[PDB]
């Protein structure tokens, strides 16, 4: 091991794979981690761990040279920021460049060097620290931003851009000739500083940023001081809204507004001063008509605030009493300015229910003002008197009832920005705790909205934090000692906490005794509606008001309890807004309201629901063509019909995306979404004059590493995702088409939580997308995301609401519409032609179709899929048979082309409808098809075909091929019938059709065998094959198509050869299990290929179209164990065939001709292969009816085991003697009971099954005992396969069995009757061609023991893998390298895998693959399937070589399974296992097994001295059948262990008696005062015999 | 949930205070030190009423309220620093008592109270404490007269405990001093023998 | 008698399931620097300590298949036992134990002598009878 290590690392190096010079860089960091994981040994310890520590340096050097080389490799003026801190950077690249030069070219040195490491990232943190005590306004931003704003030195941007994030209501700074004159809101407004910041060269980013916060202040505050003085001037407001910022106005508004209400209070006048707050606010609305845009956005918050003013005088004028005036207007907000304090700052203090508070004078631009209400101004109250006593004000209720928006509102009355923690999983520690140690040194207010949706460790770190910040606050302490700094406490800050127990937990004990919680259930939807309509100039508005929230109201009451509704105060206020752009055009009244609820609610309701609707809106309620034109033009182009609801849901889509960026189509599969969404997109592109660029993008096909990108844990390089590689495209816009053109990416898939968890942030109202790199990609207004689903399970209700939702309840067509359409898209996809298009139109008559169709879907259909979608298979079906058939329709009559047309409609039909039925339904439905056309029409039959043009049948077809007697072994070889034809035929029909195939069947049914024989035989298609298994992935589709197809451009797959289209066979569909998240990914990719034609590229992201590729299925029914279900959007994609077991007469068929191939080896019985075809044939029937799956889990049954019956028989007569009839009969009965009876229960059954056998053997082959025991066959005792003696072949395996003992291993194995019976049968089915073994058995019944002799006695080799810590790989490598000793040595393997190996059911299926064929084509390919062929060419046409493999496998490959107990159920049950590997049952001991075991071990220890042997062993068996019954199959491990643990303690104890009583007698002789000794020798004597039978 | 190793090696005791209104109230002003003339004293003395009934209220879960709240020191603070700054700002001893009531009722004591019943029965005895009328019984035995304008505060503290060591708690202060039905009460006694003796029943079927 | 039936099985390796992993600690001293604890470069550490000729004792009985020669006693003589992919000599002072502390594949089940340790009703009737 020391060698190979000292090799490693003089090995050791470096790849060239980075970008410049910087580092040289490795790769793959785990293998030599895990290579790496008395003097030499200690020497080699030390160096090991000198090694980790120099690795763990190595990845944390390329760790910080991240941003280390993100800031100084590429910017200047960080590294030159300051002086001393300028030299220390110089230091720092010397020091990489000597340990760069040193690398490519010495241990304390690299000490040395990561300890400079470390002392350099603390410099640069307490930098870092120091820029951020500067300015504490830093202090929200990350690490990155910092770097970037402090390398702004001299170029004043990208500063301009992080003050969103820096000063949380700013968007960018203005600046004229390098001087600032201000900055920008977020909305638009622009504040104008008192004087311009005058900025050089010679300017620090924190000293600019600190005169330019305290300018801003300062700049608000002498707006404020101007507009308050102005206002107490008389100048009225509607000049002064124009000429300040909206919080100028409203602080100065306020103020007003108290001091004339309090002068007013003082004596009983009310009505002068609300008749003038009434004008101010009919001027405002007046002005806000005909006003700009910021001009609109202050009126509408100014009118907020006047509402409110008015509001109130209104509720003070009505007092009866002063007291109850003082009363009402103590607790409203009250604003008051100092006079005596010549501080600018401090001299507006605010006055609630007493309380005082102080205004900050940050600047805030024009926030979305709350409409004041009572229970808004209650939580004013309350907050206030939670900061009064410096505590924290706490928020509980439910969801969506307005805290996080109150505490906001809070915060802009008292003239601040409360900075809001969106707490969810994303929040880690760090982070976190930054921003609250920032809100605690600024002095804002930290709204910790949602802290019930933390995690239990990061709510515990953080609620100790908020205790330590407020008990700071109660005691008025200075500094706070929290994450292990003594940071600056500001006494003005605070902490506030929204959240909602039990949907969840309450406030933790800590933060429960230092906050005051609040309940606020319930908001007034009523006067905040009445409110908002009053602002939006609206004529009738509370009325208006109450009858929308009656309507919300009845809404939520009535309609269903679907997850996607959501009628409160969110979709009001949507509706709200959404009323104004139809306010533009219907106008201010109830006909707006009504239309905007049709536009904002009605598409998320489902039918019933819309009539609730449509009642209520009726009841409560009193009640653009253009666009709908160039719809239906549009669809006129595109092939659709316009049916009412398909329009009703394109103009629902087309003006719900107007406003909304990004919709959700749900609805059941085939309903028509994708057909919606194309539509509008084609009509819009057509209406407005843009162009349209679409993507379509399934979710679920690729992982979110794919989708977005990831790191390399070795180079931590970012590589594009699909998604963010087309949103890069779309923002870069070099060639310039995406300038004026819209752009989707339709996520037609399902939705996934953990997908959309990185999908929110993209869909908020940022419109930003969060990267692992840190990279921010902006979303342009035009692109719109579209999502496209079937259910809503797994779909949160925070994005039902975020994004537009749209329900598809039902189909957009009728059946004859979506006829028409698929009509016509196949003549378009194809003088002759005009004719042939209008007989095959005008022969669908829906009349007859209508009833047709509902009686088709009453039958049992198996892997249901829709009545509706059907008619693709049976549309196209029917267009591609006459599109064959147009060569020879020139030269008939109108007649006879009409019964052609006719009868090949009806078999489309037939084939569609109900070509995934039973046999018996399907005479049914061609009963139902035969009369409901009409009997004047061609009458198709079931055998009905048309050859070249006249009518036919499939029974004169058939080839009676005559196979010869080795090709029985073959498993490939296909006997044809007449359903075989029929199947071939119309595969054949379903594949050149464009269409997709299933075939859904039993085991054994003829799935892979009437699907190899379909496209074996044919020269214009190709077989890729593939067997699924419950660990299947995308890669696995892309190697089987490896060596087939090739890419061209690669933007097009393309089949490698040129004549022939491929077919991607792709058997077991049903094994790709579901996901957490109920959806598999092989389907999903499947579904992708068969609709869209192509997929996305992992590693390129680019659309790869399918030309000639063909995708068919074959899967069991979804009821059998082990399967799961797929969903009906891809089994809509497939037509679906049913492959039920072949009738009796068929069957008969087929193995009288196996047994005609097996009898021309013995032509004296040639006359006599129809009577043992029956046999075989009756024998299986009555095995199949009789036994059924309710009595064990391998009572299945198939033609595999007639097919096994007829290989066992060809083998032993083959192997065998000359044959007599009586010979010949017992040996069929022999191979009978081996294969049939190799599982049947109790020895009543297997009776049952000698009177069948011998009844059989009585009705068709006109007798000695035929019993298992009876027919004792061997050919160890011989040279063939014959009835031998029962002495000489004991006399044989028991001298092999010394042998074995004697030369191998010390084994003390019993030889028994059971013993000597299964070694002979496990030995026949060791004899036969691909013979594997299911051992149902107990533990300890001597099964792998027995295996072990029988692969030593017929010269096999023995291979036991090792299998804890080991994977596919190492099995593979062990695999192959056993394979390879066999093709090159011809050494026959016994491989032996127990069920405690069996630890994934990838094993299983592998071996399950192997079965199904004699081999498995992805073990072998590429350098390894190379090899393997010189191999075959050195020992020894590449079919030929392969079927050469194939034929030394199955004949040189014996794998066996040991299984005690019957995730291995399935197994038995699995149809490729049940092809040729024999279940053997062992069967747990009985009684004369148990005796005759004990009777031969026992019987070599003395024990007959006190008969004893037969009673003990009674006794044994016995009191093991009461401890069995009084504590499956019973082990006898207990039992045997008991046996010899007794056999060993009689024989020491007796030798150990026989040494004392020697002693005794010695001592007795010597001695022989004596009276007494000799009366204790005779007393010892006599007791003696009850000594040893008590010693027994 | 303690962890069960924590709670195993050690001897557990549950304790369970008195319930008696008048020893509340009594330990209420034995803690209380007033100081701003005679009315911080005088509220200081109503609040403590007021708080020790409404501790008692709480503990009949069925009857006295909806819910199971704790109203506890904290609240029974901010409550008492409410009442002296509504004396400090209002000097001309005119008491805002309807500021005081609906403050005391929807804001200090029925801020964590979401159900609307527990709300009127927290502003019923609101009402009935603060009333701020010329004659208080605040339970049908006892009265506490409104102090004079011209004394000081240590005898109005002296007077109004010399009103607690004349005052005697009956055996149903429960719901004669909570103003509570005798039939409430009873049925509170019914359920928890109830609930009592169907879980011996469930215990002694096993 | 557990005590008894774990150490007179001188064929298989006793099987310890004990949940208050008294066994383990008791075990531990009776053998003093001998034992050698492991749990389900462990393989690695199997195979020095089986060249060397120290006890071994694997906790987590529950977690049970690399150690299938070893546990069925299936050695060649020339004493050699072949684990993993290489054969490793034996001293001939080789113990190997199993314990588990969860109250199990019916291999590991019926190859080992398995001894329980238990309190119920039974073991309250016996306590209070002996006290
Ligand atoms: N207006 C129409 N007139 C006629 N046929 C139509 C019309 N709209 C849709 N169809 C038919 O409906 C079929 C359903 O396909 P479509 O793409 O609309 O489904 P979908 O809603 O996207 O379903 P899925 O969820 O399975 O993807 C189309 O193939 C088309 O033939
Ligand atoms: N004056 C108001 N009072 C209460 N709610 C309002 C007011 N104005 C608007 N709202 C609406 O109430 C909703 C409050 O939800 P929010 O408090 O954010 O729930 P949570 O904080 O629990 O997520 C907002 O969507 C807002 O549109
Ligand atoms: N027409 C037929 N001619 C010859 N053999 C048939 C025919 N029909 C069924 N069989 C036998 O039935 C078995 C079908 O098994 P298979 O189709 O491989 O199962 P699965 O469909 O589960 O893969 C084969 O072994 C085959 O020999
Ligand atoms: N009938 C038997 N007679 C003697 N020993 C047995 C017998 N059956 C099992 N054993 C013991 O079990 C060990 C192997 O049993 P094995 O064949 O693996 O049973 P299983 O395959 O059911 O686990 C052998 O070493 C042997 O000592
Ligand atoms: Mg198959």
């Amino acid at each position: 091991s020391l060698n190979r290590i000292k090799k490693f690392w003089k090995e050791a190096q470096y790849e060239v794979i980075e970008h410049s010079s910087g580092l040289k860089l490795v790769r793959e960091w785990d293998v030599l981690e895990q290579a790496c994981k008395e003097q030499d040994c200690l020497d080699l310890e030390s160096k090991l761990t000198k090694l980790s520590e120099i690795q763990v340096n190595w990845v944390e050097v390329q760790f910080y040279w991240l941003d280390l080389y993100g800031i100084l490799g590429e910017n200047l003026d960080i590294q030159n920021f300051l002086p001393l801190e300028t030299s220390k950077f110089k230091s720092l690249t010397s020091e990489y460049k000597m340990i760069t030069t040193r690398a490519f070219q010495f241990d304390t040195t690299l000490k040395l060097t990561i300890d400079s490491l470390k002392m350099i990232k603390s410099s640069l943190s307490t930098f870092l620290e120091r820029q951020r005590r500067q300015f504490p306004r830093f202090y929200f931003l990350g690490n990155d931003d910092l770097l970037k704003i402090i390398g702004s030195g001299k170029h004043h941007d990208q500063v301009s851009k992080f003050m969103k994030k820096m000063f949380g209501s700013i968007e960018s700074i203005i600046f004229f000739e390098d001087s600032i004159t201000g900055v920008r809101s977020v909305e638009g407004e622009v504040l104008n500083l008192n004087e311009k910041i005058e900025l050089k060269d010679s300017i620090q980013a924190q000293e600019w940023l600190n005169i330019l916060d305290t300018e801003i202040k300062l700049s608000v505050f002498t707006q404020f001081r101007d507009c308050l003085g102005q206002l107490k001037d008389g100048t009225d407001i509607e000049v002064v809204v124009s000429k300040y910022i909206f919080q100028a106005i409203l602080l100065s508004a306020q103020v007003m507004w108290t001091e004339l209400v309090e002068k007013c209070l003082q004596t009983n006048e009310f009505s002068k001063y609300w008749k003038e707050v009434d004008m101010k606010i009919k001027g405002l609305l007046d002005k806000l008509n005909k006003s700009s845009d910021n001009v609109k956005k202050k009126i509408e918050a100014l009118l907020v605030e006047y509402l409110h003013f008015n509001n109130v005088i209104g509720q003070l004028k009505n007092c009866s009493t002063k007291e109850e005036a003082r009363l009402l207007w103590a607790k409203v907000q009250k604003f008051y300015q100092k006079n005596d304090t010549l501080d600018d700052l401090n001299s507006v203090f605010i006055s609630q229910s007493g309380y005082l508070l102080q205004y900050k004078f940050e600047y805030i631009g024009i926030p979305e003002r709350l409409i004041y209400t009572p229970l808004l101004l209650v939580g004013f109250a309350t907050l206030t008197d939670s900061l009064h006593q410096k505590y924290g004000g706490c928020f509980f209720g439910p969801a969506g009832t307005g805290k996080t928006e109150t505490v906001k509102a809070f915060g802009q009355n008292l003239g601040r920005v409360v900075v809001v923690f969106n707490c969810d999983d994303s929040f880690d520690y760090q982070v976190l705790s930054r921003l609250l140690v920032g809100i605690t040194q600024i002095g804002a207010w930290g709204c910790f909205d949602e802290f019930n949706r933390l995690d239990e460790k990061v709510l515990s770190a953080v609620s100790a934090n908020i205790q330590q910040i407020q008990n700071g606050l109660q005691v008025g302490k200075s500094h706070i000692t929290l994450l292990e700094e003594e940071t600056p406490l500001s006494p003005h800050t605070a902490v506030f906490i929204t959240l909602n127990p039990g949907y969840r937990s309450e406030l933790p004990e800590n933060l429960k005794k230092s906050f005051r919680e609040f309940s606020m259930k319930s908001p007034q939807s009523g006067t905040i509606a009445e409110m908002i309509l009053q602002i939006m100039g609206f004529e009738d508005s509370k009325s208006l008001a109450s009858k929308i929230v009656h309507f919300l109201e009845l809404l939520s009451s009535k309609c269903s309890s679907m997850n996607h509704y959501h009628f409160g105060l969110r979709t009001l206020k949507g509706v709200l807004r959404n009323c104004s752009p139809l306010v533009s055009e219907f106008g201010e009244g109830e006909k707006t309201v009504v239309e905007s609820l049709k536009r904002v609610i009605l598409p998320s309701l489902g039918d019933t629901d819309e009539l609730v609707f449509k009642d209520e809106l009726s009841k409560i309620f009193d009640s653009s063509k253009a666009i709908v034109q160039c719809l239906k033009d549009a669809g006129q182009r595109s092939g659709f019909s316009m049916s009412e609801e398909f329009l009703k849901k394109c103009m629902q889509f087309y003006y719900m995306q107007k406003t909304q960026q990004a919709l959700i189509l749900v609805g059941k599969a085939g309903c028509g979404k994708t057909a919606t969404w194309k539509t509008v997109i084609d009509a819009m592109a057509i209406f407005d004059g843009h162009a349209n660029v679409v993507y379509v993008i399934d979710t679920k096909v690729l992982t979110k590493e794919s989708l977005y990108g990831s790191m390399l844990k070795a180079t931590l390089e970012w590589r594009d995702g699909l998604f963010t590689s087309i949103l890069r495209r779309v923002n870069d816009d070099i060639t310039g088409t995406f300038k004026n053109s819209r752009i989707w990416v339709v996520f037609d898939s399902d939705l996934d939580p953990e997908y959309v968890e990185a999908m929110n942030s993209v869909l908020d109202d940022n419109k930003i997308l969060t990267l692992p790199n840190g990279e921010r990609l902006p979303i342009p207004p035009n692109f719109r995301i579209l999502f496209e689903t079937d259910n809503l399970d797994h779909t949160t209700p925070a994005t039902i609401t975020r994004c537009g939702l749209l329900w598809f309840s039902t189909d957009v067509c009728s059946i004859s519409s979506k006829i028409d359409h698929l009509l016509n898209k196949s003549y378009e996809a194809l003088f002759e032609l005009d004719k042939l298009k209008d007989l095959i139109s005008d022969s669908f008559d829906m009349a007859s179709l209508t009833n047709i169709f509902t009686c088709s879907n009453d039958l049992v259909h198996i892997l249901g899929v829709r009545t509706f979608n059907k008619l693709e298979t049976a549309v196209q079906l029917a267009v591609h048979l006459i599109s064959s058939y147009r060569q020879w329709f020139q030269n008939l009559d109108d007649k006879s082309l009409k019964d052609v047309i006719t009868l090949l409609i009806k078999r489309s039909l037939l084939y569609a409808l109900a070509g995934d039925s039973t046999g018996e339904s399907q005479r049914a439905f061609i009963q139902t098809i035969n009369t409901y056309f009409g009997h004047d029409s061609q009458e198709l039959s079931d055998y009905s075909t048309i050859v070249i043009l006249s009518f036919s049948s499939f029974c004169s077809e058939i080839p009676s091929v005559s196979l010869e007697a080795h090709e029985v072994m073959r498993p490939d070889i296909v006997i044809p019938t007449i359903d075989t034809i029929k199947h071939e035929k119309i595969f054949y029909d379903l594949l050149n059709s464009k269409r997709g195939i299933i075939l859904c069947g039993p085991p054994g049914s003829g799935k892979t065998m009437i699907m190899n024989n379909a496209l074996r035989n044919s020269s214009l298609y190709d077989v890729v094959g593939i067997n699924f298994s419950k660990d299947t992935t995308t890669e696995h589709i892309l190697s089987a198509l490896h060596r087939h197809t090739n890419y061209v451009t690669g933007l097009t797959l393309l089949p490698k050869s040129d004549i022939k289209n491929l077919v991607l066979f792709c058997d077991e569909i049903n094994l790709p299990k579901l996901d957490k998240y109920g959806s598999q990914n092989v389907v999903l990719f499947l579904r992708q290929l068969m609709e869209k034609q192509g997929f996305w590229k992992t590693p390129e992201n680019k659309w790869v179209t399918i030309e000639r590729i063909h995708i068919v299925g074959a899967c069991n029914p979804p009821t059998d164990p082990g399967r799961i279900p797929m969903s009906e959007r891809f089994t809509r994609h497939a037509a679906i065939l049913y492959l039920g077991y072949p009738s009796g007469k068929s069957l008969s068929q087929i193995y009288e001709i196996y047994y005609k191939a097996i009898f021309k080896l013995v032509p004296e019985f040639r006359s006599y292969t129809e009577p043992f075809a029956r046999a075989s044939v009756h024998l299986y029937n009555e095995c199949k009816a009789r036994y059924s799956t309710g009595l064990q889990s391998h009572y299945l049954f198939s033609p595999r085991e007639l097919t096994r019956l007829v290989r066992g028989v060809y083998t032993a007569i083959n192997t065998g003697p000359r044959q007599t009839l009586r010979s010949l009969i017992r040996l069929w009965a022999y191979e009978a009971w081996r294969i049939f009876a190799d599982r049947l229960v109790g020895v009543k059954e297997k009776n049952s099954f000698e009177q069948l056998l011998y009844e059989t053997v009585d009705k068709y082959l006109p007798l000695g005992n035929i019993s298992s025991t009876s027919l004792l066959f061997s050919g160890l005792l011989s040279l063939d396969f014959k009835e031998v003696n029962k002495t000489d072949l004991v006399n044989f395996i028991e001298e092999r069995f010394k042998t074995f003992c004697d030369e191998e291993l010390e084994v003390p194995m019993v030889i028994h009757e059971s013993m000597v019976d299964h070694i002979l049968r496990i030995d026949r089915a060791l004899k036969q061609v691909q013979g594997h073994m299911m051992l149902i058995g107990a533990s300890r019944t001597g099964k792998t023991i027995l295996t072990r002799f029988v692969a030593w006695l017929n010269g096999l080799k023995i291979v036991q893998p090792k299998i804890r810590h080991s994977n596919l790989s190492d099995f593979d490598m062990i695999l192959k390298k056993a394979i390879s000793d066999c093709s090159l040595k011809e050494s026959r393997t016994c491989l032996i895998i127990d069920e405690s190996n069996i630890l994934e059911t990838a094993f299983l299926e592998r071996m399950n693959t192997l079965l199904a064929n004699a081999d498995i084509p992805d073990l072998f390919q590429g350098e390894e399937y190379d090899k393997l062929l010189n191999n075959l060419r050195n020992k020894t046409t590449e079919q030929e070589l392969y079927d050469w493999f194939v034929g030394e496998i199955a004949k040189n490959l014996h794998v066996v399974f040991t299984i005690c107990d019957p995730k291995s159920s399935a197994m038995i049950s699995s149809p490729a296992l049940f092809n040729r590997c024999i279940i053997n049952w062992m069967g747990d001991w009985d009684t004369k097994t148990m005796s005759q075991v004990a009777n031969n071990m026992v019987d070599v220890v003395p024990m007959e001295f006190t008969t004893i042997r037969d009673a003990v062993v009674n006794i044994l068996i016995h009191f093991d059948r009461n401890f069995y019954q009084k504590m499956n199959p019973r082990s006898p491990g207990y039992f045997i262990d008991g046996l010899r643990a007794l056999v060993k303690l009689v024989t020491a104890k007796y030798q150990d008696l026989q040494e004392n009583q020697r002693f005794v007698n010695v001592g007795l002789e010597k001695l022989n005062s004596l009276t007494f000794e000799k009366e204790r020798w005779l007393n010892t004597t006599k007791q003696f015999s009850k000594t040893s039978q008590e010693l027994i | 949930k303690l962890p069960a190793p924590l709670l195993q090696r050690t001897d557990r005791v549950v304790y369970e205070d008195i319930p008696g209104i008048l020893d509340t109230v009594k330990d209420l002003w034995g803690s209380q030190f007033f100081i701003s003339g005679v009315w911080s004293v005088y509220c200081t003395f109503l609040l403590s009423w007021f708080h020790a009934l409404i501790t008692a209220r709480t503990r009949l879960v069925p009857h006295g309220f909806s819910k199971k709240y704790y109203f506890n020191d904290c609240d029974f603070q901010f409550a008492s620093v409410y009442l002296e700054n509504v004396l400090a700002t209002n000097s001309t001893n005119n008491i805002p008592w309807a500021q005081v009531r609906d403050h005391i009722a929807t804001i200090v004591y029925g801020g964590k109270i979401d159900e609307e019943k527990d709300l009127e029965v927290v502003a019923k005895l609101c009402a009935h404490v603060f009333c701020g009328s010329d004659n208080l019984q605040i339970v049908p035995g006892v009265r506490i007269p409104q102090p004079l304008l011209q004394q000081s505060e240590e005898e109005e503290r002296a007077r109004l405990t010399a009103i607690l060591s004349n005052t005697i708690e009956p055996a149903d202060s429960l719901s004669s001093w909570l103003q509570l039905p005798r039939e409430s009460i009873l049925d509170y006694e019914r359920l928890q023998a109830k609930e009592v003796a169907s879980s011996t029943e469930q215990l002694l079927q096993e | 008698e557990n005590m008894s039936i774990v150490m007179n099985s001188q064929d298989a390796v006793p099987f310890l399931l004990d949940p208050s992993s008294h066994m383990i600690t008791v075990i531990s001293n009776y053998y003093g620097n001998k034992t050698v604890l492991l749990s389900f470069g462990f393989v690695k550490r199997l195979e020095n300590a089986v060249r060397f000729g120290s006890v071994v004792i694997i906790q987590d009985g529950e977690f049970f298949p690399i150690i299938s020669r070893l546990i069925s006693r299936e050695f060649n003589h020339a004493v050699t036992v072949e684990i993993g992919d290489h054969e490793v000599d034996v001293s001939g002072d080789f113990k190997l134990f199993i314990h588990s502390c969860d109250p199990i594949p019916i291999f590991l089940r019926s190859r080992v002598r398995l001894v329980h340790f238990v309190t119920n009703k039974e073991s309250i009737e016996t306590r209070i009878f002996d006290i």
